């Protein structure tokens, strides 16, 4: 309409606070239906909170913060007085807070690890070390008003300009009643817990036509591959041995689709991909006495979705690698910072009370130190006290078998990450920065010092996996190059629409590469951006090319060579031939398969469960925001009074002229 | 919100609902005259929009002042086509009065001609007010008012008071128009179309409410006085009607 | 006629025993000016009772239904799973 | 004269129910007699009552809606197929026509629903005339942006063709199709005010102009 453009300015670059659900609690935010409307008041000091909490003439406000004031204490002050705050727009600060910020809890993944009151009770609720020392738990609270993140500076300037135009107070008096306001729309369809929401979504999908589904389980696919190919249609022999290298693949933040995850997620699976392509280029790979499984777990933030699904499928015979076949386990945690060239080796102390398990873990650590003695830029250390294990994917495997596992990390005590699970864990947190006179095609091939730092960790990991797989002769050829590391860092942290990501994905998957960086949240969308990019990156870094046409590549069964049970086949795009648009497509013959990652409390249908991570996301509709002016209630009562008066006066005058129309209008 | 909606609706459709409820809705013959008047006004608006469509797609939408000139010319030719099809509806009612009376009815007068003038004017008024204000009234149900880009916050109320004046002006213009067409007086026939052109031109000063709303009600009061004395009323008839 | 008036009124009153109070409401609305205004019929004796006991019967459905609706609208979130299995539509955000 | 308003009032109320459903619900955006009336007085009342309760987000239990729908479909069956009040007789025929016209709005494509209507008028009151009058106005209040000018110009166009059809049988005095005059003025005036008058209104409304 041409009149609504005179009334409303929409807000475009935003990010909402979304309700998620647990077995017992709810988190996130919610508005009312048809939005929450509030008068804008900016906050830049502590006197501006008294205007909203006590001194406001127009009580339902909607405040505007810089995100350096988005603190636990100010949230307690806004939550204790809820009838005067309806809405909250948080603006992103480009000089990131120097004290750090982490909205996750003080001890992440608490009741879903090994340590409980029955196994490790001196280490149970992380009594020794608080791992996330800067965590203030704010992302697991429940708010009654919306909280949106403003990502553009120009929209913040427009809102502040409308505040300066209309909402000020002259000479210590009231603001003049035409005032600027803002309306936030985030209405969540879900309720008290995931048991109530899954029940309400199953009743409406059974006893009701036009089914009202009001939740969705958090789910994605894990991505795994083998060094030497396995059969994948049966199970392995009981006397086969694999070496598992695992890493999480996701992150989150306070706000919904924002999840940069550079230090906590991105650098770790980038260096596992580099170690995989370093291990695959060994000349003695086919005649190894053992095998290596690279696995990338997704869902690890929300109480180990993918790792628990992998262990559950592994102990029900539904996965080709059995839990007896797991010989050694090398978990790869946060390795991005490494403040003094040190890479700490975390082990589990309670399972080492068995004497043979302790001998196997000591042999594993001796193997790691022997393979890391050839890299002078990595100083492998172990913690001085018998401290517990950090929250990692090994803790799901240690609830079943007591495998000989190690966790590599950059920290001994608490995290070196000042922005764990936050909006500030971007490429500048791990110092991935490029010079300004380079084209973005040349920024793809520029080597950061972070890339040279992570390629050394990838080299140590690759030579360690080569020694655990019984290689022992061509141990010097295994070395990751920083070229692949800096291309993966530029692809996952800066620009997903590369010239290299396009030449490795399929034609159908080219819309999964946006203009900016990838966000690493485990969405309801059952394959994510990141799962496809990691799968096809692993397919190019581990697979080879074969001469097949596309009709032979979609169906390799009639080929006399090129077995289908052992490998997997994909018809990918190619690089560009010059001066035209010639994608040159080809087959990749790799082992990068996918496995489902949906937590086993959703397959067993026990939605009030205390051991398989019942996390769901609310469904919604119509996330939008807008600013406008409001009129006084004096003017609304005046226009309603004038309308009633015109109507009643018109009825009286019309009936008094109609009744005397025989006399008034003579002929 | 609801207060602005139910206030601006009762200003725009305050007189028109009163006239339709008290005068028109009783007789089952006047509703047909009402819907036929609304139909001929729709045909007038369609034939007026054809000419503006052709002009705006011939002139290629290049210059900004020429589009404003074509806007003024389209408003002028729309006013002229409304006043032509009012004469068309007068000719159709005069042709349909000789057939309804004294040839299909014994008594020669089922409805007079002044009543058909009144109902034709009210029909033009109601359909023009519906196409004037009903899209504006849908935006009054929102929380916001006009003025985020430096406009006036009295947009809705002034649109209601302009719509009500347009309805009353059509209701008066119908009576004065048909009595001018009866007695073969053509100087008043120019004054009706000149007052229509004048009240359509005064909405070109429209963001300045001090001179685009008060002369329109001045014309409305003068045209109501002329439709009163035109239909037969006088002070002799007013002051001897209070028994 | 009037013989097929009472003989159609009794077929309205004997049909409201099949959980039909609105049939009793249209029995009250339609046969009211023919049972309390003009004494003219011999069969006016039983047209005055079939519209009186059917207004007792209709008011009986008002006391039950407006109590049950308020009891459901209050005690629905207090009831647990059972409040969801006998709810036709459940509102979205509120529990 | 009186018998024309006796055909204006039922066709006005049938369009008010449909237009207030399209603009508010946002979801539509004796063997052959009784059996096909049990499928409309019970199976379509169960959907129409249930879909309008979802719009306002209110809780309703099964024992009240099963009491409400049964008090609508059984009185509707005993007033049509058996004797009843005349005011309640015609009111149910308004209500079953609007329900039968709302299923002709949802389950049709955009440019395909004009095919059916077109062919019907081309080869053409009774219950069939109340439906396809209501389909035309409900389709006009759905396609496009917010435009109340196009909905209310198709309302006047149907009432003129309904006026001229009754006037046309004043000389002929024979059963007429009634449809191909009102739908012809509906096919013209919808495609003539949705894209030809609608730009002329918006330029006048942007500068706040009044003709
Ligand atoms: C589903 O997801 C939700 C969202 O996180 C989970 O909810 C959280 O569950 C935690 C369970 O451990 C809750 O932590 C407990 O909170 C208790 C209440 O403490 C109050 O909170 C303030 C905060 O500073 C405290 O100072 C006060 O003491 C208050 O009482 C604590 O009592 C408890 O801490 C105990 O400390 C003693 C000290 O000796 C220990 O012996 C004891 O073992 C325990 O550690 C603990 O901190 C957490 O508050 C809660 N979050 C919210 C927002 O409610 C659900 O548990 C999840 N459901 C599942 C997984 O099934
Ligand atoms: C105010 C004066 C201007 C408006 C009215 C103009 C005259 C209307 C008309 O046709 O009157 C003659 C008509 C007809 O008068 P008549 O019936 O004497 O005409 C002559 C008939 N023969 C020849 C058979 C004797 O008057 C009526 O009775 C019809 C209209 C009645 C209601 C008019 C209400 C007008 C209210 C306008 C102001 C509303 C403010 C809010
Ligand atoms: C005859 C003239 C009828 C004019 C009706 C004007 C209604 C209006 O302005 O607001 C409708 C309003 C608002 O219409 P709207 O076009 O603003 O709605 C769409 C716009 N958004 C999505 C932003 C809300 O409609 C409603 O609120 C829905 C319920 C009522 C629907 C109409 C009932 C009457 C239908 C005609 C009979
Ligand atoms: C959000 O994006 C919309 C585009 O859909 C912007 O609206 C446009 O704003 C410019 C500048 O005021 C106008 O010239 C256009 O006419 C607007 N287009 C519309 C209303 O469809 C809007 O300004 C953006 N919001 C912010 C805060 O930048
Ligand atoms: C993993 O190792 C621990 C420690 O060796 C095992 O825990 C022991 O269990 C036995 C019998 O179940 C008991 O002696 C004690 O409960 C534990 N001994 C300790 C803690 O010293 C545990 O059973 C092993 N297996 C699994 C699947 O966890
Ligand atoms: C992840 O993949 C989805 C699916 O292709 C991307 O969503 C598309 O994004 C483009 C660019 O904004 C839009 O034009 C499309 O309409 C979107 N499609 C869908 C189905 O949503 C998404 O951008 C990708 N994420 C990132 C970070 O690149
Ligand atoms: C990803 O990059 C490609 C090019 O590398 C973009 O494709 C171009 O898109 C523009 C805009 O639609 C077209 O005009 C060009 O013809 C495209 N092809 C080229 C330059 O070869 C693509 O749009 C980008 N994707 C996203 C989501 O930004
Ligand atoms: C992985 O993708 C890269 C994309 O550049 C491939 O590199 C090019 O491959 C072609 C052969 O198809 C060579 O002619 C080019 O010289 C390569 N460019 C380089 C190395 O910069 C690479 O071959 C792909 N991996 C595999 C195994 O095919
Ligand atoms: C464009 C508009 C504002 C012009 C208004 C002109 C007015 C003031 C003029 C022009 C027409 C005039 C009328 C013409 C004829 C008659 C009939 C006569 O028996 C009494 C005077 C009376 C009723 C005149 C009064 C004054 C009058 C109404
Ligand atoms: C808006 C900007 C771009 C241009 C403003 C131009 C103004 C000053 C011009 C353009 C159109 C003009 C109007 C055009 C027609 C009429 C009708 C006539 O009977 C009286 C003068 C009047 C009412 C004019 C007044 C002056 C006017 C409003
Ligand atoms: C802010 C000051 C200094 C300058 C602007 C003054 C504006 C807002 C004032 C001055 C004149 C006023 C108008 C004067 C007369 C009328 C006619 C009445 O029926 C409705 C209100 C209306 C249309 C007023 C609306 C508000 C108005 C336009
Ligand atoms: C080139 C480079 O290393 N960039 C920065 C560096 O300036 C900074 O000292 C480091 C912190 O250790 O983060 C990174
Ligand atoms: C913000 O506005 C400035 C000034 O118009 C512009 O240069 C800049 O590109 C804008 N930022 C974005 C992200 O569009
Ligand atoms: C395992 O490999 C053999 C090859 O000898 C193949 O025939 C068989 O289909 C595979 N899968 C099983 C046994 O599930
Ligand atoms: C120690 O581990 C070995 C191998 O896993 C197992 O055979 C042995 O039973 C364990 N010791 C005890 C006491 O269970
Ligand atoms: C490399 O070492 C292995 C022992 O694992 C041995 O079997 C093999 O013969 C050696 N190869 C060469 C070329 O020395
Ligand atoms: C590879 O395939 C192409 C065509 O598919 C064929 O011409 C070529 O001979 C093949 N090469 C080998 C070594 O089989």
């Amino acid at each position: 309409n041409s009149v609504e453009r005179k009334i409303y300015i929409p807000l475009n670059k935003t990010a909402p606070c979304v309700r998620l659900l647990n077995a017992t609690h709810q988190i996130g935010c919610q508005s009312s239906i048809s939005g929450d409307t509030g008068v804008i008041h900016v906050v830049e000091k502590e006197e501006d909170l008294q205007w909203v909490l006590t001194d406001g003439p127009n009580p339902p406000y909607m405040v505007l913060l810089e995100s350096k004031h988005f603190t636990r204490d100010l949230m307690e002050k806004l939550k204790g007085r809820t009838s005067r705050i309806a809405g909250l727009a948080v603006s992103l600060t480009k000089p990131s807070p120097a004290s750090g910020f982490s909205p996750s809890v003080q001890c992440p993944n608490d009741g879903f690890g090994v340590y409980s009151n029955s196994y490790g009770p001196e280490f149970a609720h992380c009594r020794e070390i608080q791992w996330n020392s800067l965590g203030n738990g704010l992302a697991y609270e429940d708010f009654s008003f919306p909280i949106f993140l403003l990502e553009d500076e120009n929209e913040t300037k427009v809102i502040k300009q409308c505040y300066q135009d209309h909402n000020l107070s002259q000479n210590g008096s009231a603001p003049t009643f035409p005032l600027c306001a803002m309306q936030l729309f985030s209405h969540m369809h879900a309720v008290i817990s995931t048991a109530t929401c899954m029940r309400r979504s199953s009743i409406q999908s059974t006893f009701s036509i036009n089914p009202e589904i009001v939740c969705d389980p958090l789910s994605d696919y894990n991505v795994w591959s083998m060094l030497k190919p396995i059969n994948t249609t049966g199970t392995l022999k009981p006397d086969d041995r694999v070496v598992v290298a695992a890493t999480r693949l996701d992150s989150r933040s306070f706000f919904w689709n924002v999840a940069p995850g550079a230090e906590s997620a991105v650098a770790s699976f980038v260096t596992q991909l580099a170690a995989a392509e370093a291990l695959q280029k060994a000349p003695d790979v086919t005649t190894l006495p053992r095998n290596v499984m690279f696995v990338f777990f997704q869902g690890e933030t929300f109480d180990y979705i993918g790792s628990s699904r992998m262990v559950y499928d592994m102990e029900k015979g539904k996965f080709p690698v059995q839990l007896e076949n797991v010989d050694s386990f090398v978990e790869l945690g946060q390795v991005a910072l490494r403040t003094s060239l040190e890479l700490w080796m975390h082990t589990d102390p309670v399972s080492q009370k068995n004497e043979s398990v302790r001998n196997q873990v000591e042999d594993l650590l001796a193997t790691l130190e022997k393979s890391g003695a050839g890299v002078p830029a990595v100083i492998l250390r172990r913690p001085n006290q018998s401290q517990p294990l950090p929250p990692s994917s090994l803790q799901r495997f240690l609830r079943a078998r007591n495998i000989s596992g190690v966790v590599l990390a950059d920290h001994s005590g608490a995290f070196h990450n000042k922005y764990y699970q936050s909006i500030y864990d971007t490429a500048e947190n791990i110092n991935v920065s490029y010079p300004e006179w380079l084209s973005p095609e040349e920024d793809l091939n520029f080597v950061t010092d972070t890339a040279k730092a992570l390629a050394d960790v990838a080299t140590v990991l690759g030579r360690a996996l080569y020694e655990l797989a019984g290689g022992t002769n061509f141990s010097d050829t295994v070395q990751a190059d920083p070229q692949t590391v800096t291309r993966l860092l530029y692809g996952f942290l800066i620009k997903a629409n590369n010239s290299w990501f396009q030449s490795i994905l399929r034609q159908d998957l080219r819309s999964y590469l946006g203009d900016g960086p990838l966000q690493h949240y485990i969405a309801v969308s059952s394959p994510t951006n990141t799962t496809y990019v990691v799968q096809y990156a692993l397919a190019n870094l581990t697979g080879t090319v074969v001469n097949l046409t596309r009709e032979q590549c979609q169906d390799p069964s009639k080929v006399p060579s090129e077995n289908k049970d052992l490998y997997e086949y994909s018809w990918v795009q190619g690089p560009l031939h010059s001066n035209e648009t010639d994608r040159l497509p080809r087959c990749v013959r790799s082992t990068a398969r996918l496995a489902r990652a949906l937590s086993p409390a959703f397959e067993l249908s026990q939605w009030s469960s205390t051991e398989y991570s019942t996390w769901t996301e609310s469904r919604w509709k119509d996330i939008r925001a807008r600013i406008f002016l409001i009129a006084s209630k004096e003017l609304e009562l005046i226009t309603l009074t004038v309308g009633f008066g015109i109507l009643i006066f018109s009825l009286i005058v019309t009936y008094c002229i109609n009744a005397k129309a025989d006399v008034l209008f003579i002929a | 919100g609801a207060a602005v909606f139910f206030g601006c609706t009762f200003v725009a459709f305050g007189p028109a609902f009163a006239l339709f409820l008290i005068t028109v809705a009783g007789d089952p013959l006047r509703v047909i005259i009402l819907v036929a008047g609304a139909f001929f006004w729709l045909v007038s608006l369609l034939l007026a929009s054809v000419v503006w469509f052709i002009l705006v797609h011939v002139t290629d939408r290049s210059d900004a002042r020429l589009q404003y000139g074509l806007l003024i010319f389209g408003a002028a030719v729309s006013v002229l086509l409304q006043e032509v099809f009012r004469f068309a509806y007068y000719k159709l009612l005069k042709k349909a009065d000789e057939g309804l009376a004294s040839l299909s009815e014994d008594g020669r007068s089922p409805i007079s001609i002044r009543q058909m003038a009144y109902v034709s004017g009210l029909s033009f008024g109601i359909i023009s007010g519906v196409f004037s204000v009903i899209n504006i009234l849908a935006d009054a149900l929102g929380p916001g008012v006009v003025g985020i880009h430096g406009d006036s916050p009295y947009y809705f109320l002034t649109s209601a008071f302009l719509t009500a004046a347009i309805i009353l002006l059509h209701t008066f213009w119908g009576v004065v128009f048909f009595d001018a067409c009866e007695r073969r007086r053509y100087w008043a026939l120019g004054l009706v179309v000149g007052s229509h052109l004048l009240t359509s031109g005064l909405t070109f000063l429209n963001p300045w409410y001090e001179a685009s709303l008060l002369p329109i009600y001045a014309v409305t009061v003068s045209m109501g006085l002329w439709a009163f004395i035109t239909a037969g009323g006088s002070l002799r008839s007013i002051q001897r009607s209070l028994l | 006629s009037n013989e097929e008036k009472l003989n159609l009124c009794r077929k309205y009153y004997l049909g409201g025993f099949a959980f039909l109070p609105f049939l009793w409401l249209v029995n009250i609305f339609w046969f009211f000016r023919e049972a309390f205004l003009v004494p003219a019929y011999t069969e006016q004796s039983q047209i005055k009772g079939y519209v009186w006991r059917s207004a007792v019967g209709f008011l009986f459905w008002v006391i039950v239904l407006t109590s049950w609706i308020t009891i459901f609208q209050i005690y629905r979130p207090r009831w647990g799973a059972l409040g969801d299995y006998l709810s036709f539509t459940i509102p979205l955000g509120t529990p | 004269a009186k018998h024309v308003i006796m055909l204006f009032v039922p066709v006005t109320l049938c369009m008010i129910v449909v237009v207030a459903t399209i603009k508010s619900v946002r979801f539509y955006t004796h063997g052959w007699l009784i059996m096909s009336s049990l499928m409309l007085l019970f199976l379509f009342t169960y959907i129409y009552l249930g879909e309008v309760l979802k719009t306002y987000n209110v809780a309703m239990d099964y024992p009240t809606l099963l009491l409400t729908v049964w008090n609508f479909g059984a009185v509707g069956m005993v007033c049509i197929h058996w004797k009843g009040p005349l005011v309640l007789q015609q009111a149910y025929l308004i209500m079953i026509s609007a329900l039968m016209a709302l299923v002709f709005i949802k389950y049709l494509p955009e440019w395909s629903a004009w095919v059916i209507l077109g062919a019907i008028s081309v080869y053409d009151l009774g219950l069939g005339d109340f439906i396809f009058y209501s389909v035309l106005v409900g389709k006009a209040a759905a396609t496009g942006s917010g435009d109340w000018n196009t909905t209310l110009a198709c309302f006047v166009a149907i009432l003129i063709g309904l006026c001229l059809t009754l006037l046309l049988l004043a000389v002929f005095k024979k059963a007429l199709p009634a449809l191909p005059i009102s739908i012809t003025f509906g096919l013209i005036f919808y495609f003539s005010t949705d894209n030809l008058v609608r730009p002329f209104m918006d330029t006048l409304a942007s500068h706040q102009l009044y003709i």
